[PDB]
């Protein structure tokens, strides 16, 4: 979840 | 575009410094694996952050993205400690401020090993006299290699190699020795994918004996 | 000794084709392993500078790799027939005959998907000779006999890449290719140790002594 | 059991 969230949200 | 627009834009994507304390106290097995952990942590922040600066890679699949930094993250921090390290033999630069000798390993069981892998790959590297612009282009064709998008990543995996070609020209040096300084940088690269599954099983172990901590995105990347 | 005269050297030492004559397959696996072992052993000591290594060295490079390199003469057997894997004349599997042993489905796939990127690159003979003994002498007095035998056999390479006599730049290109492909190969193996230590574990794979040994190592 | 150092050896 942590790994998508970086990579889309961040 | 260019090798040499494709080396600047790795140059732009270099993460900075992660700032990670020494323990005041000599290391225990904890203190140690507390630093390692953390550090580790911080690097995988700055490295989601590198990948998404490499051109093309955002093009990828999301799938695919998450699926070659979950292969690739331990090799990738690993070939950045072998770099900050190069320059001082010996030694293991972890950060600036966490500078870990090879007998300093004897605090955690199993690291050691670790450390001789890495601390030898090193001085393969300090041999080869490994230059910052062939660093840059090996480091994101571990991550590249690791593993319609499937054509892009070949695609992109192809530009970053057509790159590192070009850096290793422009050293001037013949064909023939251009070749097989391309093969004695590459078949490295075998030799830092072993220390990392070393490292992962080391790491995966000592989260089994409770020792490691709870830690978000690594245990996430661990996991996978 | 040339290039060329290397090359032929790893063609003369090439093992010849070895027949087997839910648990049939994994105990015909295990078997066809341990046959190729005894042929990987005469392969190795025909490798120029090979037997002067010090033992120890020759023992620590056969451990190492011996996994990759039959995973890398699997891949050539294979080339030619996509969707098989030609473990053997008389066993020749395909990913859905994985499905039956839990583990082996993840393997055939990585088997099959690399021996598929080796094939679309049309990898030539004289380049699988090269880089199966470069997977034995880059696995992770005698050290620096070592090195020099590595740049040798990287020479070679070198030498039968320019052979094609594509351009410089593709050469370069193509090198890199075949050098990346080899840590996927290197990976299938480490999923494949992993698979039959844990068989070995459950004592459910026949005991075969060399192939115990070879294991034990890891 | 030293097969593999025995095979070496002849
Ligand atoms: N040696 C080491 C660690 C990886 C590691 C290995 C084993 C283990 O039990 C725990 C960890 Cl965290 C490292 C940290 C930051 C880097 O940039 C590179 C390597
Ligand atoms: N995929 C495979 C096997 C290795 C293997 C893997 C897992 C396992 O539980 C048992 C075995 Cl024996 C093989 C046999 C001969 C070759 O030439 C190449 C590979």
């Amino acid at each position: 979840h942590k790994l998508v969230q970086l990579l889309t949200t961040t | 575009l260019s090798p040499e627009q494709l080396v600047l834009t790795l140059l732009e994507a270099e993460p900075p410094h992660v700032l990670i304390s020494r323990p005041s106290a000599p290391f225990t097995e904890a203190s140690m694996m507390m630093s390692l952990t953390k550090l580790a942590d911080k690097e995988l922040v700055h490295m989601i952050s590198w990948a998404k600066k490499i051109p093309g890679f955002v093009e990828l699949s999301l799938f695919d993205q998450v699926r070659l930094l979950e292969s690739s993250w331990m090799e990738v921090l690993m070939m950045g400690l072998m770099w900050r390290s190069i320059d001082h033999p010996g030694k293991l630069i972890f950060a600036p401020d966490l500078v870990l000798d090879r007998d300093e390993g004897k605090s955690v069981e199993g690291i050691l090993e670790i450390f001789d892998m890495l601390l030898a790959t090193t001085s393969r590297f300090r041999e080869l006299k490994l230059q910052h612009k062939e660093y840059l282009c090996v480091k994101a064709m571990i991550l590249l290699n690791s593993s319609d998008s499937s054509r892009k990543l070949a695609h992109l995996l192809n530009a970053v190699t057509d790159a590192l070609v070009w850096v290793i020209a422009k050293s001037g040096i013949s064909s023939q020795q251009q070749s097989m300084r391309l093969a004695n940088l590459l078949m490295l690269l075998s030799h830092v994918r072993h220390a990392s599954n070393k490292g992962m099983e080391h790491l995966l172990n000592m989260k089994s004996k409770n020792v490691v901590p709870v830690y978000d995105l690594l245990l996430e990347m661990l996991n996978a």
